């Protein structure tokens, strides 16, 4: 039987006013004898109609996959607003309804610390610049690296992990060429999360 | 009480052509995607072509441009047209009924296999 | 039915004092066909040493059966490659899953310890950081040690894929700032197959 | 269509007993978990008990030891036996056909609800 999955917006989309948060309803395992499927949407049990359904898209396994995208008037998701996707199909006895909302509970602010490379690491041609982001909730976050204001490309970030206190932390490692680090270049870790003032913060880091 | 019977293999010289065909039992292939796989002696089975019930075709790069998979949904038979054959194309050729993902497929039924040899 | 094959735990394959296991889980086994059968292959040679637990009904009223096979520890380290085959009368042909250690040149970890940033001591608890980077394959184990007794209150990120094809992770130890200030020596200990004696420690104190 | 029609509600004083039962339309409950949920005014609907098709029982801590869920698989009806009823147990009780996990369930169907109120 056909199955339904409901996906949240991306953290960045809800944090920037310059970006469109979307909620996505995916129907897989749609069969060939009855291609047609509903989409009906509810933000808090009141029916909306702003949703965009794409045409059904055949798959390797010879089942269909249908996607419906609802764009959220950004402040709603960010407010704990609750979103419901409901799908029925001639191959379904009764419709399937799935619900999604922002993680429920008290937002806790992240804490941003930058760490110089270890004194050993300078025997290497590239040193690691570290940003520790800890104490935050919910897990949704965005972290980027910047130098002189302009972006920085050569960084990687861990997935959010659960600390024993019930909150999350991650680390961000930016790899720079040791010369760039030693010449007194100032590097900057930038983190976005809803519990921050202005939804935003930096911490700087230099020799 | 045979399912998936392939036919039309044989021997061909380089640059020649051959049309493999595979007949399915009633029911077992309907609304399901059918694939071709080949196994050379000294190697494991590997993917060649597949066609979904709605007519979408997939190929390994080894044979893209050179092989053409096609399907008669009403006859429950799938066809593989092999063109400009080169000596690697020698192998046992199996047709399948497939599910799952391209990267990770699941094989409902296997044909019993036909040998295809491409001379010097 | 769905099938999932899990590797042994890194620790267990790294220390001789621990036994590595390979685990095959079958969910969505229905009540019309409670019967599930298992075939195991160590590099295509069928084995029969495996332990199947009796099936155990789940909250959703499907069954879950798990079969556990034990590895001649060096085998997982020698890249022996594992295949689970699941037969069930609701499936026309079996489901077969395979798993092994990542292949390619093993690369040694590089272990750096980092003091906490000072903006952090406004807290009663400060974080001590261990960077393990440059390692391959990803199987690894990290612990925190002080005075020989372990440290319980640490967390470690999953290994992350770096651009050069090697892995890194971080390990965070939380101590009471009083502990940090008294000159207590804290120890980051990592095990990984490219290390000498499969082991190295890296210590750090104010 | 599927119905889940419940029965046996009413009023009891504290420390009394009552047997709720909930009949399923044929087929719909077969091989699936049946659960009980109750809702007090000013609170959410909340979990009470559930029994798998194989007879495994789960209870909320608030009610362990005092309620007992059971099931007649052949007649498609599930039962909740309430003992040591305390004033906190006042609510409408809804029966469900359930999937997913104990910590994160999925609710296929709901009955229309029965009131059970225990006066002090
Ligand atoms: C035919 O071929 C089809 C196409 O390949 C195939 O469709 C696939 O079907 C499977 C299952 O039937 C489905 O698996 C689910 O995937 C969820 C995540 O999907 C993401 O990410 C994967 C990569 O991991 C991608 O492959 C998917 O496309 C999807 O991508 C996301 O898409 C959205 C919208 O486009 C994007 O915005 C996202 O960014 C993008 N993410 C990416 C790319 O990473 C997975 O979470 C599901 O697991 C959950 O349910 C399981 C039970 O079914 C639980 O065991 C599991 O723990 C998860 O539980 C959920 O946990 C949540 C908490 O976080 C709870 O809130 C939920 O209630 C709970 N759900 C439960 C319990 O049900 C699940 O594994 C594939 O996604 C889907 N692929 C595609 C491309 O559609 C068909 O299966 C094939 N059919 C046959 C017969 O062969
Ligand atoms: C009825 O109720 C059942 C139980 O209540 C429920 O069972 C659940 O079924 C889902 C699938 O439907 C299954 O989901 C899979 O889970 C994999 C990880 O499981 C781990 O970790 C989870 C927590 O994340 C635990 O819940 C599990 O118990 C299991 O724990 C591990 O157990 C072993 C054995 O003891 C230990 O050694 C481990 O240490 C321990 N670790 C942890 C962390 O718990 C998950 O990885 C699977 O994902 C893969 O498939 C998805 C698509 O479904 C992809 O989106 C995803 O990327 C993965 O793709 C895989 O990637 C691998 C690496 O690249 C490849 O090698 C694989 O080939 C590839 N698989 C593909 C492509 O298919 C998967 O989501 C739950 O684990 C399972 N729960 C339990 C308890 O068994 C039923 O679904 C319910 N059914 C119904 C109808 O209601």
């Amino acid at each position: 039987g056909p199955s339904v999955f409901l996906f949240p917006p991306k953290p960045k989309d809800t944090l920037m006013i310059s970006r469109t948060p979307e909620v996505t309803c995916v129907v897989v395992d749609v069969s060939h004898e009855d291609p047609e499927v509903k989409f009906n949407w509810y933000v808090d049990g009141v029916e909306v109609h702003n949703a965009k359904t794409k045409p059904r898209e055949e798959q390797y396994n010879s089942t269909y996959r249908v996607v419906s995208v609802l764009t959220v008037l950004h402040q709603d998701w960010l407010n704990g607003k609750e979103y419901k996707c409901k799908v029925s199909n001639k191959a379904l006895p009764a419709p399937i309804e799935k619900t999604i909302s922002k993680a429920k509970g008290q937002p806790r602010e992240p804490q941003v610390y930058t760490l110089p490379p270890s004194r050993e690491e300078m025997t290497k041609n590239q040193v690691s610049l570290t940003c520790l982001v800890k104490g935050f909730y919910p897990s949704d976050i965005a972290v980027e690296w910047r130098s002189n204001g302009q972006p920085e490309n050569n960084y990687k970030t861990t997935p959010p992990v659960l600390d024993s206190d019930g909150s999350f932390f991650l680390y961000s490692k930016l790899t720079v060429d040791k010369s760039r680090w030693q010449q007194g270049n100032v590097f900057s870790c930038s983190v976005m999360h809803e519990a921050l003032h202005n939804h935003y913060t930096q911490k700087s880091l230099s020799l | 009480q045979v399912q998936l019977q392939e036919s039309g293999g044989g021997l061909v010289q380089a640059g020649g052509s051959l049309r493999l065909s595979c007949a399915a039992s009633p029911g077992i292939s309907r609304y399901k995607t059918m694939g071709w796989y080949r196994q050379a002696p000294g190697k494991e089975r590997s993917f060649v072509a597949a066609i979904t019930w709605g007519g979408l075709t997939y190929y390994a790069d080894s044979v893209k441009g050179r092989f053409t998979v096609s399907r008669d949904n009403a006859k429950n038979t799938v066809y593989l047209q092999m063109n400009s054959l080169k000596p690697e194309d020698t192998a046992v050729y199996y047709c399948s009924v497939d599910g799952g993902t391209r990267a990770d497929p699941y094989h409902y039924y296997w044909g019993q296999g036909t040998q295809v040899t491409v001379s010097s």
